[PDB]
RNA sequence: GAUGAUCAGGUAGAUAGGUUUGGAGUGGAAGUGUAGCGAUACAUGGAGCGGACAAAUACUAAUCGAUCGAGGACUUAACC
RNA sequence: GGUUCGUGGUAGGAGAGCGUUCUAAGGGCGGUGAAGUCAGACCGGAAGGACUGGUGGAGCGCUUAGAAGUGAGAAUGCCGGUAUGAGUAGCGAAAGAAGGGUGAGAAUCCCUUCCACCGAAUAUCUAAGGUUUCCUGAGGAAGGCUCGUCCGCUCAGGGUU
RNA sequence: CCGAUAGUGAACCAGUACCGUGAGGGAAAGGUGAAAAGCACCCCGGAAGGGGAGUGAAACAGUUCCUGAAACCGUGUGCCU
RNA sequence: UUAAGUUAGAAAGGGCGCACGGUGGAUGCCUUGGCACUAGGAGCCGAAGAAGGACGGGACUAACACCGAUAUGCUUUGGG
């Protein structure tokens, strides 16, 4: 596994941040090294989502960030990243064995030449 | 016959401009522009503007065919150096040359 | 802690115009800086 | 620690024989008609040369 | 394996990721129930979890391109 | 004009000269191109001197004499310029991420959310000291150890009861 | 007698800038053209900067702009490796 | 064809020569400023407030020069 120029705790925070971003936005632009680590972590969260039971929900909850995605309105209740992962994202990969993400190479970033990519669900 | 453009006293070290200019010397302008677009260096954008200026000069001033142009000459000349100082340990100051470039591109038919 | 701990008052009391004028040697200094044509006496 | 002799022009130039860039790996797209890095998405068309987005 | 390089692969596909099944390892998950005033214990159940290990699986990515690279000097001898 | 004997050389003695600036007198060159500068395969025993051509664009040789701030390769010389080391050391304690925006251009400016750090401080006052750095609007040459649309930077207006 | 490293420290806003608590120390820095006639207009570029066009005797005189050596940096290539 | 032998060519880069540029500010020419003198003049100012300053004064004024709330000038006599 990649150390991404970060200590152990910094790297777990980064992975949780990006994993949540990809679940919430469904398409993010990041560095190639980050994307190649994110696909592993996001595909395991979607697997948990597909498992669907309380034990899996609580394993996902230990990882996903407590972010509001939207406010839907029935009274208007917020939708949390965890709810989106178990109700929106996971169900749409019910007949797809794995391979929930794809990485499109984009090109180098101006300020540091970092190789940037799009990582997206599908 | 040929068309030249120059970018005088661009604030980039000549060595840094030359390592890129060396990729486009002799190429067809279409390929030259692609090479610059996909060479991730600070000099690439600067050299691209000189090259596209040279091509506009060739199309507007000398009615030449832009589809048939090659980079005949490309070179970087030293411009005037800005002299700066960096404070170092023990009160000593060390010189810093903020060097500048003159970037010339000549395009020609073939 | 460096030499030069500024004090507006101490600067004028030690080096100011009225202190220079208060002694003969102080006046020699003013005369000398006028002779050299300094913008700033004291 | 310090250079014993200044380096001559010839020796400096020989040292720099290998300090150079390579040409980027690129080719003309079919749909776009313009150059693109292989295994990258083409912005001219606005997507991956093959896989439409 | 510092980088180059080397080696395994590029859909003529198991090269990597995922997925599924294992394994090591840990040592009995959550939820629920039962007993107990309670701390807790027991059951469900060698459970749950499980980086890098194993095997299967083309789900994701190895698309599409381009570049380089022979046409073989003369003399003599021997066969011929 | 011959003959004879000579002609290695440091310190050093002796001699004859070259060239530089200026002065005088004479005689010249020069916008049909002076000095300077660049180039060349020319001339003299040396110091040196011409010629031709380019550049240059207005002054300068020559002869004889005179006078000197009169000749540089070395002084860890002085001043300036430019190399070499080298695309090397360094970029000054630290947690960021993505989305949205702006813009010619964005890791670096703005906004949002999450994350992280200080918390007898890395918070709030306030003396000293600084002196306009404060606010607003423009800007992006230089400064900012990168970038920059941003700034304690530049330019305008303002602002202290 | 000097002719911009000279001649005053100072040909230029100089005892300035700058350094120093202070006494005090103390620089660098001259030249577009006869005349601004200081480059309308077009083109590439955000600009800078260029290329044309024009002015001019000249712009390779383009607002620091007479001349423009050498070091040093490059491009090209006749012979060699 | 085989064998034995001989010789060419090559440039990643480099060297020498030449050409053309860049940088840089030497040189020449130039002079706004200096240096040394000569002849003449003059050799003091200040409580009637000096030397030297600070702050101001312009339609807009950052600096210089000039001026002092009569402030980028006022009165007068001459010149022009
Ligand atoms: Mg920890
Ligand atoms: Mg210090
Ligand atoms: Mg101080
Ligand atoms: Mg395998
Ligand atoms: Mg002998
Ligand atoms: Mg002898
Ligand atoms: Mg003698
Ligand atoms: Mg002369
Ligand atoms: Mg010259
Ligand atoms: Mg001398
Ligand atoms: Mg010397
Ligand atoms: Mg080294
Ligand atoms: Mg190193
Ligand atoms: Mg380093
Ligand atoms: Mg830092
Ligand atoms: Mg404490
Ligand atoms: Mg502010
Ligand atoms: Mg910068
Ligand atoms: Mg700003
Ligand atoms: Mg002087
Ligand atoms: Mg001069
Ligand atoms: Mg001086
Ligand atoms: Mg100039
Ligand atoms: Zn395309």
């Amino acid at each position: 596994y990649r150390k991404l120029g970060r200590t152990s705790s910094q790297r777990k925070a980064l992975l949780r941040d990006l994993a949540t971003d990809l679940i919430v936005f469904e398409r993010i632009e990041t560095t190639e090294a980050r994307a190649k680590e994110i696909r592993k972590v996001v595909e395991k969260l979607i697997t948990s989502g597909k498992k669907g039971d309380l034990h899996a929900r609580r394993q996902a909850a230990a990882f996903i960030r407590h972010e509001v995605v939207e406010v839907v309105q029935v009274k208007n209740r917020p939708v949390y990243a965890l709810q989106k992962l178990f109700d929106d994202v996971a169900p749409r990969y019910a007949e797809r064995q794995g391979g929930y993400t794809r990485i499109l190479k984009k090109g180098p970033r101006r300020g540091d030449g970092a190789p940037m990519v799009i990582i997206e669900l599908v | 016959t040929s068309a030249k453009a120059v970018a005088k006293t661009v604030r980039i070290a000549p060595r840094k401009a030359r390592i890129v200019i060396d990729l486009i010397r002799g190429k067809q302008v279409g390929e030259a522009i692609a090479i610059l677009k996909y060479t991730p260096r600070s000099a690439s954008p600067i050299i691209e503007k000189v090259l596209k200026s040279a091509i506009a000069n060739a199309e507007h001033n000398y009615d030449l065919d832009i589809n048939n142009l090659v980079v005949e000459e490309a070179f970087v000349d030293e411009g005037p150096t800005l002299k700066r100082f960096r404070p170092r340990a023990q009160g000593r100051a060390s010189a810093i040359n903020k060097r500048t470039s003159h970037i010339t591109v000549v395009v020609s038919e073939v | 802690k460096r030499t030069y701990q500024p004090s507006k008052r101490k600067r004028k009391k030690v080096h100011g115009f009225r202190t220079r004028m208060s002694t003969k040697n102080g006046r020699r200094v003013l005369a000398s800086r006028r002779r050299k044509g300094r913008k700033v006496l004291s | 620690a310090v250079p014993f002799r200044r380096t001559s022009k010839a020796k400096k130039r020989k040292r720099r024989t290998h300090v150079k860039l390579q040409l980027p790996g690129m080719n003309e797209c079919s749909n776009c008609g313009e150059y693109r890095l292989s295994h990258h998405v083409c912005p001219e068309c606005g997507q991956y040369d093959g896989k439409d987005v």
